[PDB]
RNA sequence: GGAUAGUGGCCUACCAUGGUUUCAACGGGUAACGGGGAAUAAGGGUUCGAUUCCGGAGAGGGAGCCUGAGAAACGGCUACCACAUCCAAGGAAGGCAGCAGGCGCGCAAAUUACCCAAUCCUAAUUCAGGGAGGUAGUGACAAUAAAUAACGAUACAGGGCCCAUUCGGGUCUUGUAAUUGGAAUGAGUACAAUGUAAAUACCUUAACGAGGAACAACUGGAGGGCAAGUCUGGUGCCAGCAGCCG
């Protein structure tokens, strides 16, 4: 009886079941990107939609006065730190028009096969699930990480693993006993 | 044409109570509030009640079509009353057994008859512990 | 490790007492015995002693312990052993293995044991305190030839009570308690009739025979009889005179052969002679006699030598007419031709018909056809 | 007979040792690339669950 | 005037006849504890709030008090009305809507565990105690994160096509095979050392750990609403399906 951990439900669901359009236009998005459930395009549609909402009671306010200026500058501030929106489009209304395409091609899935590294895409996520790929000095094992712009200069193999220096096989340490008898 | 209803800036009075009156020709409304469901409706007003097999009765369809549907006669156990059940699928009755416990459930109409038989409200569900779905495909047998 | 008894106990439930020829026991350690329809694994909820008499008895108040060794008997409190026979091997599991296999070797011993309730049969309802005793008063009433349905433990309340109530529409005296030395709230009494059992508590264990018994003769020698009427009893007559010949019809019979009734069927036959007919009509039945002056039920098998007045009621069809249809010479008969042998029978009673008789029911027929 | 004719009455027939189906995001690949990609015969209009051309 | 810690019809004595009422009094019902809130979500609104915070009632049902600054106390007392123990039959002792646990009621709800290290709390009190409170167990109540294979060359064959004297090079890319091949990996198990009141568990890792037979995904569908079989064999107004049309 200290304090009810709160917690929040946050990826939603469609309102119609079998629109065959619908379902078309999400299987092509995870045809590119290699996502395993209708979920992760649903965690783009909610996070997206909030942020939408936010921009309608801004916009809708007159402008030059006070909290439409201020909470308004702060959402966009972050946008162009996550890398999502451009430079260029610093004007509010730009964010209405985000498309879902900006978060899914600004995630640690796509930017390590558009860097090199695993090719063929669906590679990647078995790269980063494995423990290889250390951002910063420490290794990230989430596919859906959201990469921070500034941080992507940073993206190489770990020290340890394998592709590193240190761990040399498992399927080679049978290679290395049994060869070294001949 | 003021559209009949009270439109004055201190009209608040009139336009509740007349709304209070008119609340009571709609069905949910006048059956939550005198609470039929308490005081009729075979069960508790509950999703759910078991009951014991008196005997096994067959149980002729409406109009168009004609076939037997397969019943069940049952006493409930906590209000005493009596009802007739309906057992799913090819056969099954003959797992469901005479002098059984058997787990009672809701047709999915609000009550109301479904389909096509005459006054049966009622679906069996569980037989001691084990449900039709398991006996029906072979899984594990009755205790 | 043994299982001796599962006596339902207040505090702790279904209680189990063991006999220990060897071992060590403390209380937390889990251990794996067997049900009568499922492998039990548990941990130990308590363990008890007597201090220093008795077992059980009567009374119930224990001492606790921690750890008890070998080797002695001992009250194990337990919890998820609802069911659990006696006789099992309580095995014990510390830190290795799924043990099992004494489940097969001793649910063997559970199959051939409680066959005797008869899963869908018709009653009655048997409430023990120990299953030792359950066990045997099963056996008790096999060779009795009472039919025996469901089973369980423990005291009495109204949710076990209807438990063998599908009899009620049936029977409807086969449907009763036969409670072994345990008690009942009310609660369960204040449902059991009411409407409409009744119970039978008894502590002995042949008292809860005789009472059921004694209890069981008087409503079955309600039915049969009576039978007594509707059941014909087959007669023969000789017309004498004629008192009064139509509304009503009275007619100085003698009795012959068999037995009279009011309610018995006449059928005084023209005889045929070439068709067989005659036809099926003398009105009534009979509702009152008269030796006198007095009404009886009644001449058989020639009691009285005076000769008996009839009084024949008037329900299907017209009535012969004395003189033209029927007369003095006419010996009357019974209706029986086919469907009173319907109410033959009726097992068990047996007498009437009494072994003298009938031997008329090889006359009849024909008789008529 | 009066109770469950038809699940005794007709003939058995039992199951085959198939290949398995691969879980997750490989069965998701694989609708990809039968829809999309690889581009399935159509005369008019599209066909999921095809079959065989006889009456 | 009396009582009260103190105001008051709170209570008496002698007077006066007033007070509330279609702006709904008075009575009845509530499967009614009141709010802070939760559910749904254009705008307005509907329905719920026993339950982690705040206030008020009650300790089987009613009255009645003692001690203390504070109690009509119930893990304190005196009766009566229920229900209940132990009797050597003289009399003794009673109150889980605290914590586990057993009955019963039911559609319907957890272990008679370890400990005061934290949060705080009480005394004469740094030290003692605390089923308040914390730590495990049971737990598909909800919610958050996301393993079930990925890349190869061959073997099967399609797509682009320099050119299409016929070919075919196949320079470029793809899907199909119990072909195969090297590389990964925690699900597991497990020295230690962290972790902890002491242990589990997570996090880090010595050792061992995947080849389709396994380390094997279920659940409900395929006439229309509604995404998807005019597919073989059985069934023949029967057995059954079907929210509704059938």
């Amino acid at each position: 009886p200290r304090a009810p951990r709160t917690y929040s439900k946050t990826y939603s669901t469609p309102k119609r079941p079998y629109e065959s359009a619908r379902l078309d236009a999400e299987l092509k998005l995870a045809g590119e990107y290699g996502l395993k459930n209708k979920r992760e395009i649903y965690r783009i549609s909610f996070q997206l939609s909030k942020i939408r909402r936010a921009a309608r009671d801004l916009l809708t306010r007159d402008e030059k006065d006070p909290k439409r200026l201020f909470e308004g500058n702060a959402l966009i501030r972050r946008l162009v730190r996550i890398g999502v929106l451009s430079e260029d489009k610093k004007k509010l209304d730009y964010v209405l028009a985000l498309k879902v395409e900006d978060f899914l091609e600004r995630r640690l899935q796509t930017q390590v096969y558009k860097l090199g590294l695993a090719k063929s895409v669906h590679h990647a996520r078995v790269l980063i699930s494995q423990r290889h790929i250390a951002v910063g000095k420490q290794i990230v094992n989430i596919p859906s990480f959201m990469v921070r712009l500034e941080s992507e200069k940073h993206i190489d193999f770990a020290r340890t693993s394998p592709f590193g220096g240190a761990r040399p096989g498992r399927v080679a340490r049978k290679r290395a006993a049994a060869a070294g008898g001949e | 044409m003021g559209k009949g209803k009270p439109r004055g800036l201190n009209s608040a009075r009139k336009l509740r109570v007349h709304r209070r009156n008119n609340r009571w020709a709609e069905t949910t409304y006048k059956k939550r509030l005198l609470g039929t469901a308490f005081k009729s409706s075979p069960f508790g007003g509950s999703s759910h009640a078991k009951g014991i097999v008196l005997e096994k009765i067959g149980i002729e369809s409406k109009q168009p079509n004609s076939a037997i549907r397969k019943c069940v006669r049952v006493q409930l156990i906590k209000n005493g009353k009596k009802v007739t059940a309906f057992v799913p699928n090819d056969g099954c009755l003959n797992f469901v057994d005479e002098n059984d416990e058997v787990l009672l459930a809701g047709f999915g109409r609000k009550g109301k008859a479904k389909g096509d038989i005459p006054g049966v409200r009622f679906k069996v569900v569980k037989v001691s512990g084990v449900s039709l779905l398991a006996l029906w495909k072979e899984k594990k047998e009755k205790p | 490790a043994t299982i001796l008894e599962v006596k339902v106990v207040e505090g702790f439930g279904t209680t189990i007492d063991v006999i220990l020829s060897n071992g060590y026991l403390r209380e937390g350690d889990r251990i794996v015995l067997c049900g009568m329809n499922g492998p039990i694994v548990t941990n130990i909820r308590a363990l008890l002693t007597p201090q220093p008499l008795r077992e059980l008895r009567l009374k119930s108040e224990y001492q606790h312990h921690k750890e008890v060794k070998a080797a002695l008997g001992v009250k194990i409190a337990a919890n998820d052993l609802e069911k659990a026979v006696s006789g099992s091997r309580l095995l014990v599991v510390g830190p290795d293995d799924d043990e099992e296999e004494m489940m097969d070797d001793v649910m063997e011993d559970l199959t051939g044991l409680l066959d005797s309730v008869d899963t869908s049969g018709r009653g009655v309802v048997v409430q023990a305190s120990t299953l030792g005793s359950l066990e045997a008063l099963l056996d008790f009433l096999k060779d009795m030839k009472i039919p025996v349905m469901s089973v369980g433990l423990g005291p009495v309340y109204k949710r076990d009570i209807m438990k063998a109530c599908t009899m009620l529409e049936k029977a409807p005296e086969l449907a009763v308690m036969l409670c072994f030395d345990v008690k009942v709230d009310k609660e369960a009494e204040q449902y059991a009739a009411e409407q409409h059992i009744k119970i039978f508590n008894a502590d002995i264990i042949y008292h809860l025979f005789d009472a059921f018994t004694a209890y069981q003769k008087e409503l079955l020698e309600k039915r049969r009889a009576e039978f007594i009427g509707d059941a014909t009893f087959p007669c023969v007559l000789n017309t004498l005179q004629i008192i009064n010949k139509r509304g009503p019809m009275i007619i100085g019979v003698d009795v012959i052969e068999g037995s009279l009734k009011i309610g018995t069927p006449i059928c005084a036959v023209k005889y045929d002679p070439a068709t067989k007919e005659r036809i099926t009509l003398l009105l009534g039945r009979v509702t009152s006699l008269e030796i006198n002056h007095q009404s009886v039920t009644e001449v058989k098998k020639g009691q009285t030598n005076a000769g008996v007045a009839m009084r024949l009621e008037d329900p299907s069809g017209q009535q012969p007419i004395w003189g033209r249809h029927v007369d003095e010479k006419d010996t009357l008969y019974s209706h029986i031709t086919r469907r009173s042998i319907d109410t033959l029978k009726d097992p068990a009673f047996r007498d009437q018909v009494p072994k003298s008789d009938w031997m008329l029911i090889r006359k009849l027929k024909p008789v008529f056809g | 007979a009066r109770a469950g004719k038809v699940k005794s009455q007709t003939p058995k027939v039992e199951k085959q040792e198939k290949p398995k189906q691969p879980k997750g995001r490989a069965y998701k690949r694989l609708l990809y690339t039968r829809r999309f990609v690889n581009v399935t015969l159509t005369n008019g209009k599209r066909k999921m669950n095809p079959s065989p051309s006889s009456q």
